[PDB]
């Protein structure tokens, strides 16, 4: 109730402020959906921790460790081994070094099917592409062969850092450097 | 048709609350229109606000029964059972139990077809946070103002009682009032969309300086609660009534506050670029209609807001969209 | 204990205080100074706590679309139309559906598949994650995102989660694979 009155005050002062609010209860989201100036196309959002916690554990009923798989992607952490770690802890902790990142696919991806783009992006660029923004626009997750990549497609990647996903923007194919070391993609200008 | 024993109000014999309780369905069934909706926020244990003082003025004998506005209260049922002992004598009254924030209640009630929606709260008027006190009333205003309807929203007539006068700043958009402005200058008060108990304080001083002025305001706002009725209620037997003699029923003709439009009918000739002084003299003489102010659109060029001009100058110009506050015997 | 067990049954527990994770299981031997995400019960998916959600505020700011992805997945597909329909207060309205809306029944789901048998078992038999990824993607459209491997490879049922293994990462026939799928 206190945090809803804040969003009311902020929106009353100026309607076009992007407001992101943390909600403790899902039913309280209805009250701010009824605010005249609230608009999710304008980027307003309610991070509802009840809706989220129960969704993460519910997906764990469908895929047992998935709450851990998925909660690690959304916090910045970093790999820093010690020889005191068991071998399994070094595998696990490498996985915790992943986050999910957004970047534009380079024009070299244009007119690939999403599966071909994902094969390329994994095998050559060492990046796990898993979804794309399809043009209004909408999110498509692992879309089938029927969906082509198009110019200025935003992709969603799992990667070890933001500096990794840049490589998908920089990649030229045969028009410039495209071979061997993943450090060698650089910037090309064709 | 029956009346209170003093002739002043329409009356009917007692009933159990279950005769006037409805359900979302029954309600929607009901053809409600031009009604009054009361959005009541209460806990079962909260203090009695006395809704008889809201429903009684709307059931005066100087109205014909056909022009009595139907009334529906949306609110907590356990609270309404405690209130009902005072309401049970008024006709054309009904209850839809549940939250006023529940959108399906508002739609069943035909909130889009009412003549006024009243937002009122029995909750703790000095609970901990001075910004939380009116959150239910503010959310209810903003909720109704954001709805949409099909064969809207911010067009529906609202009045909200506020516990903290400052919260008026949240109550509407396209205000652009400086938050340092005192309540009486704010847009929601200037339009009659907001009310707060603070504006009543100078009734103590005016009660002292001229007691008769306090009896005028009352005769008007109560719809005619005489001290005989106040004594008859103080006998504790409830509001006694029935059929009436012509000798008491003579009082059915009393002055009422009414509103008339310059858009059509005999006064429209003044709405067409006349002046308030021409209108006043004409209406007084031909109809005994005594004009006391105007209710004019703020957006003369596009919202439905209007504002109130108490006692305009004699040479004050008129618009065909103006409405006139008048005192009348018809 | 059961008869025709016990620590074998799959559990997930929500915790109010992240520290209490230390009591939640035995044969952990974690130092109590370890932060939740490194602890055995979290690394296996047996524990969850609201604290791990905090960086959803910052990620909501930096890329709103990423917050809509995580949601489409974890909610199973609660669109803002459903959030509005629930905000109308009438409860969840439903019934039979037209083919035009019912088309949406085919969406990507998080699933788990085992390398013990079926067409992918050839990779569980000493293949690498990169071979598996490319094969499954092409033949089935199954996009692999991680592994769930037994901690005791030699004897408890615990498994741990390896998000996005390297291309040359070895596989065991007992591994299970997190995948995104249309079937």
């Amino acid at each position: 109730a206190a945090n809803i009155m804040r969003v009311i005050s902020i929106k009353n002062y100026h309607s076009d402020i992007k407001v992101i609010v943390q909600l403790l209860q899902y039913h309280n989201k209805a009250y701010l959906l009824n605010i005249p100036s609230w608009d999710w196309k304008r980027g307003d959002d309610a991070v509802c921790v009840a809706e989220l916690k129960l969704g993460f554990i519910a997906q764990s009923c469908l895929a047992p460790g998935f709450s851990t798989l998925m909660a690690n992607l959304f916090t910045m952490r970093s790999y820093k081994p010690t020889p005191e770690m068991s071998q399994w802890q070094t595998d696990y902790m490498r996985g915790t070094g992943m986050e999910m990142y957004t970047e534009y696919l380079s024009s070299a991806f244009n007119a690939l099917t999403f599966p071909e783009a994902a094969e390329l992006c994994f095998s050559k660029l060492k990046l796990l592409l898993l979804a794309i923004e399809v043009r209004e626009s909408t999110l498509a997750i692992n879309p089938g062969p029927k969906v082509k990549i198009e110019n200025a497609t935003q992709g969603f990647f799992i990667a070890e850092s933001a500096e990794e996903v840049k490589r998908a923007f920089y990649y030229c194919k045969n028009c410039h450097a495209n071979v061997s070391d993943v450090r060698q993609i650089k910037k090309c200008k064709c | 048709r029956k009346f209170d024993s003093t002739g002043m109000f329409h009356w009917c014999p007692d009933r159990p609350l279950n005769d006037c309780l409805q359900d979302r369905s029954q309600a929607s069934a009901s053809g409600l229109r031009n009604h009054v909706v009361v959005c009541l926020f209460a806990d079962a244990a909260s203090p009695l606000i006395g809704l008889r003082n809201l429903v009684m003025p709307l059931r005066a004998s100087n109205f014909h029964y056909h022009e009595l506005k139907p009334t529906i209260i949306v609110g907590n049922l356990d609270y309404l059972h405690r209130e009902w002992k005072t309401l049970q004598n008024f006709p054309k009254l009904s209850i839809l139990p549940g939250s006023p924030l529940n959108r399906a209640n508002l739609r069943a009630v035909n909130i889009n077809l009412c003549d006024m929606c009243v937002i009122v709260s029995a909750k703790d008027r000095n609970m901990e946070d001075p910004n939380l006190v009116d959150k239910e009333a503010i959310l209810c205003s903003l909720n109704i103002k954001a709805m949409t309807f099909d064969d809207a929203g911010a067009n529906v007539p609202l009045i909200t009682e506020l516990a903290n006068d400052s919260n008026v700043q949240f109550l509407d958009q396209d205000d652009d009032d400086d938050p340092d402005t005192e309540l009486y200058m704010t847009q929601p008060f200037a339009c009659g969309t907001a009310f707060a108990v603070s504006v009543l304080d100078s009734l103590m001083s005016t009660s002292y300086f001229n007691d008769n002025a306090l009896t005028l305001i009352r005769t008007l706002i109560t719809g005619g609660a005489t001290p005989e009725l106040e004594q008859i209620l103080a006998e504790g037997a409830g509001m006694r009534g029935g059929y009436c003699s012509p000798a008491v029923l003579a009082n059915r003709d009393r002055c009422r506050v009414a509103q008339i439009s310059l858009f059509d009918g005999p006064l429209a000739q003044f709405g067409q670029g006349g002046h308030y002084g021409e209108l006043f003299v004409y209406a007084l003489r031909h109809f005994g209609i005594l004009c006391i102010g105007l209710y004019r659109f703020r957006d003369t060029n596009p919202s439905s807001k209007r504002y109130v001009i108490t006692n305009p100058p004699e040479d004050f110009p008129l618009l065909p969209t103006d409405q006139v506050y008048v005192l009348t015997y018809k």
